């Protein structure tokens, strides 16, 4: 199947109270796989996953050097853009930075990314080209005018192509027994009373994985989108994940509502009632 | 500055079953700023040394955390989560139930 | 593995 590797980073000023905080994660699909926190004990990139605890000294050697390097990066662009935003420095400001690629079953680049967001509203991104850049203000054109005097898009295209990609290749071979499985949901409908006039019935998927999946419930084979309620897909904790969907149906109705299931784990897509 | 209210799930990692060993979730997501503070609640008071998870965001920018601790339901205990953030006036409390 | 290129804002 498709597969993508991401890394996350985000850090948070603290004025009054030391330095800011940074945080990264990197992530192979939903598998979470390296970490890293400034406040940690001893500072150094952790592994997260068994298939990766093979790399040797010289990649958290290397991993680390990078980690820290970004820390530092960000305490000094967290100072810029107070200049760039007109702001005072009492207060906390956040930036964040997601990069990474994605590639089909043949291993080959399908898309790449690197963007940044500042205090939780776009900031500025690379576009899928990966060589021109889309800025959301004034302050972030002029990141953008240092970023394309400095040919960093070509920088990253490099990364994205060639590094990117051929990571994810290694890491899928090196976890196979896990990265390349897919789990199905197990699922079923419950019934709850509301009133003598209705009841709800939901229907479950758990220990999923991947998260993507689609849950809809019909009536007389009709979608029921609009009065559906849908929860956020949800980590149980240990790798899977949690979803369900419910709807508000009339006393003596249930067997006209149908829930649908679709993951990729699935060969078919599922069809289920009530079963009284 | 503009700013997101944390969504709130509390719910087991496997079903439910009475005396049988299993995993307490809360699962806060979508909010910003990144701040947050939250209790695990046992018939009204805290439990002790819960574990985090690794903060991270989503493709919207907004953040997502799971607190977790071991434990095991009766038919009694009343289970909760309990949250703070800078949008919230006051402690939002969500209780644990089974069938959600 | 990362992107090592220090990029300033």
């Amino acid at each position: 199947g498709s597969h993508s590797m991401r890394y996350f980073h985000t850090s948070v000023s603290r004025p009054g109270r030391g330095e800011p905080r940074f945080i990264t994660v990197g992530y192979v699909d939903d598998t979470l796989f390296v970490r890293f926190d400034s406040d940690a004990a001893s500072p150094r990139e952790e592994p997260r996953a068994p298939w990766i605890e093979q790399e040797g000294p010289e990649y958290w050697d290397r991993e680390t050097q990078i980690c820290k390097a970004k820390a530092q990066t960000d305490r000094e662009d967290l100072r810029t853009l107070l200049r760039y935003y007109n702001q005072s420095e009492a207060g906390s400001h956040t930036l964040q930075n997601m990069y990474g690629c994605d590639v089909g079953p043949d291993g080959r680049l399908l898309r790449g990314y690197h963007q940044d967001a500042y205090d939780g509203k776009d900031y500025i991104a690379l576009n899928e080209d990966l060589s021109s850049w889309t800025a959301a203000d004034t302050a972030a054109q002029i990141t953008q005018r240092k970023w394309e005097a400095a040919r960093v898009a070509e920088q990253l295209r490099a990364y994205l192509e060639g590094e990117c990609v051929e990571w994810l290749r290694r890491y899928l071979e090196n976890g196979k027994e896990t990265l390349q499985r897919a789990d199905p949901p197990k699922t079923h409908v419950t019934h709850h009373p509301i009133s003598d006039h209705e009841a709800t019935l939901r229907c479950w998927a758990l220990g999923f994985y991947p998260a993507e999946i689609t849950l809809t419930w019909q009536r007389d084979g009709e979608d029921q989108t609009q009065d559906t309620e849908l929860v956020e897909t949800r980590p149980a904790g240990d790798r899977t994940f949690q979803k369900w969907a419910a709807v508000v149906v009339p006393s003596g109705e249930e067997q006209r509502y149908t829930c649908h299931v679709q993951h990729e784990g699935l060969p078919k897509p599922l069809t289920l009632r009530w079963e009284p | 500055m503009i700013q997101r209210t944390p969504k709130i799930q509390v719910y087991s990692r496997h079903p439910a079953e009475n005396g049988k060993s299993n995993f307490l979730n809360c699962y806060v997501s979508g909010f910003h700023p990144s701040d947050i503070e939250v209790d695990l609640l046992k018939n009204g008071e805290r439990i002790e040394k819960v574990e985090h998870s690794d903060l991270s965001f989503s493709k919207d920018w907004s953040f997502y955390l799971l607190y977790y601790t071991e434990f095991t339901p009766t038919e009694k205990d009343e289970y909760a989560c309990r949250v703070n953030h800078v949008t919230l006036s006051q402690p939002k409390i969500v209780k644990w139930d089974r069938d959600m | 593995g990362r992107f090592a290129a220090a990029i300033a804002k």
